[PDB]
């Protein structure tokens, strides 16, 4: 029933964004790649595939594949009217997030907007809402700038005196993270159907990630148990039971078993390849699942996840080679 | 009695993530990030101002962004503070220093 | 001197690779770090040495006084930092004794 419309308003951009899956490296796409010794050869192979003529003009490597992401991004939000343009929107607010923290420190420490554009990731940026760029306010008359964007229904839980030194630099970018993740999921809920049960299982191990790599590294950090209790996502799987068990934990063992009542959890604790390369391989075989589904907005929140791996993948492989350590170069992510 | 370091990008995010950045608001910051689009001039003076500090014990910089300030370390001959040479990802440490024997 | 500082060669070879090993998995760590530091963690202390009755000057290496990147990545990564820690303070550590 929610399937034979959806092509009325989102038809052109979903085989689009499955024409843009097609030009993800594969398998065999990767083994060329390993074969490489100098930059030079890697600007070759990448002449091959869909990349390529991105070199004509090993950090820059960095910028030039993301740079590609970014405008493949935006040409994709131009075209999307009402169902799908808010639903884009939700992807830049992690983007936007990892920016805004970034800006409260050079507003607290006197240090001005000139820093901003190249200092930026692109995908969440602020080249509209003018008024953040005029700002050199000491983060109390800013917060009033701050409520000029997207990001403030999040700011609900951030109390603008309590900005001022009393919380920590990282602590307000993963309350404000729990506050996404919630908003996300909830809007995420009020669509229903296809895009309902392939998105929200990419929700609840996102949401369980920030269940995990939070408490196993709130160990010797001073910040006491009931902090890292509100820093939990309420969202996924582990929310009315594996979320108390993990305050209580103070051991790595003693998040180990909390993880061992899910089937899913353990079987990925077996790391001992470590811990975030075996959340890593997971992450992507739950967005390559959301591939398989068709007419569900799903399908371009796990193309974004992919695409950050295909510009994660090449720079491994290009430091693997520039530094001439390939020993270790077998360690990254297939997804496809 | 702090470390200073001159280095990199990817050096000085080491070395301040080891611990030896300090941030005098009154005199200066006692690191100095080169990008690609540095004048030699701003390595130039910051080495000066390295040299002039009397809290400054060592100077780290790298072998391949100390070549072109090579002149101006040739010119301080006191034992404190001492500067050293640390490679880079391209062009390891050869020839510095080692030169006057 | 001659056999330390071809072998802080490797050690600024290995930690700088674990760079690699880094933000590659957590972000980028290039604005984050260079914007919430204050005052230091690992300093000098100019004791003095002595030979022919010739005094001489020898740095000691000295760790002191809180953390600053103690929360940093914390939701993801911070296993491949904080051992990029005890790469750069291993590092440090042979350094300051070149020094």
């Amino acid at each position: 029933f929610p399937e034979l419309y959806f092509n009325v308003d989102n038809g052109y951009l979903e085989g689009l964004v499955r024409g843009l899956k097609a030009g993800v490296l594969s398998q065999a796409d990767y083994l060329n790649l390993v074969q490489c010794e100098t930059l030079e050869d890697l600007k070759l192979h990448l002449q091959s595939t869909d990349y390529g003529n991105f070199l004509a003009n090993v950090s820059v490597i960095d910028d030039r594949l993301k740079e590609k992401m970014v405008v493949e991004f935006r040409h994709m939000r131009n075209h999307a009217y009402e169902p799908l343009a808010s639903f884009l929107d939700f992807i830049t607010y992690s983007y936007m997030i990892d920016n805004v923290i970034l800006l409260i420190t050079g507003t607290l420490h006197q240090r001005s907007i000139a820093e901003l554009v190249p200092k930026c990731h692109p995908l969440g940026s602020f080249e509209q809402m003018e008024a953040v760029n005029i700002a050199q306010t000491p983060a109390e008359l800013y917060n009033a700038i701050l409520v000029d964007t997207p990001l403030a229904a999040f700011f609900q839980d951030c109390i603008s005196e309590q900005d001022l030194d009393e919380m920590n630099i990282e602590i307000i970018r993963n309350t404000l993270y729990k506050a996404y993740l919630e908003s996300f999921y909830k809007f995420c809920t009020l669509l229903g159907g296809t895009t309902a049960d392939a998105m929200c299982p990419i929700l609840e191990f996102e949401a369980d990630r920030r269940a995990f790599i939070i408490t196993i590294n709130s160990f010797g950090t001073e910040l006491s148990k009931e902090d890292r209790a509100k820093l939990f996502p309420h969202c996924g799987r582990l929310y009315p039971e594996g979320l108390a068990q993990l305050a209580r934990a103070d051991d790595y063992e003693q998040v180990k078993n909390v993880a061992d009542y899910y089937p899913e959890y353990k079987l990925l604790f077996e790391g001992a390849k470590t811990l975030e390369d075996r959340f890593f391989e997971h992450e992507v075989k739950l967005n390559k699942l959301a591939f398989l589904n068709q007419f569900h907005f799903g399908v371009f929140y796990a193309f974004v996840k992919l695409k950050e791996q295909e510009c994660r993948n090449i720079v491994w492989i290009a430091e693997c080679i520039a530094q001439r350590h390939r020993a270790k170069i077998d360690n990254y992510i297939p997804i496809f | 009695k702090l470390i200073a370091v001159i280095g990199d990008e990817d050096t000085v995010t080491g070395f301040l993530l080891g611990g030896i950045g300090e941030l005098n608001k009154n005199r200066h910051p006692n690191f100095l990030v080169v990008e690609k689009d540095t004048t030699i001039n701003e390595i130039e003076d910051t080495f000066r101002q390295f040299l002039n500090r009397d809290d400054i014990g060592i100077i780290l910089i790298n072998q391949y962004i100390a070549e072109m300030v090579r002149h101006a370390l040739d010119a301080h001959q006191r034992s404190i503070p001492a500067v050293l040479e640390i490679p880079s990802k391209e062009h390891p440490y050869d020839a510095a220093k080692d030169s006057i024997l | 001197i001659i056999e330390t500082k071809m072998l802080m060669g490797e050690v600024m070879r290995e930690a700088a690779f674990s760079l690699a090993e880094a933000k590659f998995t957590a972000g980028d760590f290039s604005t984050t770090v260079i914007q919430n530091v204050n005052k230091a963690q690992v300093k000098i202390r100019a004791k003095k040495d002595n030979v022919a009755g010739v005094t001489l000057p020898v740095f000691e290496h000295y760790h002191e006084g809180t953390d600053s990147y103690e929360l940093t990545g914390l939701a993801r990564g911070g296993e491949q930092l904080a051992k990029l820690k005890r790469n750069y303070a291993k590092a440090v550590e042979l350094l300051v004794e070149l020094a």
